[PDB]
């Protein structure tokens, strides 16, 4: 035996809860309002995201 | 729906009061209180420009309003003001408006004003103490600090 052989299942699981961080992170939808369609009718180029 | 008079039926008939569906006939002098009362809340709402713009047009001083005058105003703005207008002349017939007329009306001057708040929520321009800041090549014409509002 080695020094690498003894840290496999570690690094392993590393790696799988890194991956599951990093889809957690990418696929999980932003913080956005929920808005009914009737309450913002007519006033949809104000949540755009503009400043103006 | 053309002229203030049609504005005036309507809001009668949505009223139960002087409507062909009852078989109820008019009386002229209801149709000069009703033009006069929808005259007074037009121009109550107008308030000379500085409240909501219907596109309705006021009879000038010297004519007084009649009912054969067009409306003016715009064919999503009808419903609405015929809708008030029997609300506010339902008290004259000691009638009360029903839960869906005045549901409407609300909901008419709601869509009425939608534009004009579109329209009137302007930002105001940068302070009168602010600095262009270096990344505008405008700053070498010696405007370093805004114009004030």
């Amino acid at each position: 035996e080695g020094v690498v052989r003894l840290t496999k299942d570690g690094q392993r699981l590393r790696n799988m809860i890194m991956s599951f961080n990093a889809d957690i992170v990418a696929r999980t939808p932003k913080k956005k309002p929920f808005f009914w369609p009737e309450q913002i009718a007519g006033f949809e180029h104000m949540y755009d995201g503009n400043d103006d | 729906i053309k002229t203030k008079g049609d504005l005036v039926r309507a809001a009668l008939r949505k009223l139960g009061v002087a409507s062909d569906a009852t078989l109820t006939d008019v009386e002229p002098q209801s149709m000069q209180d009703a033009v006069d009362d929808l005259e007074a809340m037009m121009a109550e709402w107008y308030q000379d420009g500085k409240g909501i713009i219907t596109g309705y047009v006021f009879s000038d001083d010297e004519n007084p309003p009649a009912e054969g005058d067009d409306h003016g105003l715009r064919s999503s703005a009808v419903s609405a003001v015929f809708h008030n207008l029997a609300c506010r002349i339902a008290p004259d017939y000691a009638l009360e408006a029903t839960a869906k007329i005045i549901a409407t009306a609300k909901y008419g001057k709601e869509l009425l004003y939608k534009q004009t708040a579109i329209s009137r929520a302007k930002r105001a321009p940068y302070p009168s103490r602010m600095p262009t800041g270096s990344g505008n090549s405008f700053a070498n014409l010696n405007e370093w600090h805004y114009f004030p509002g």
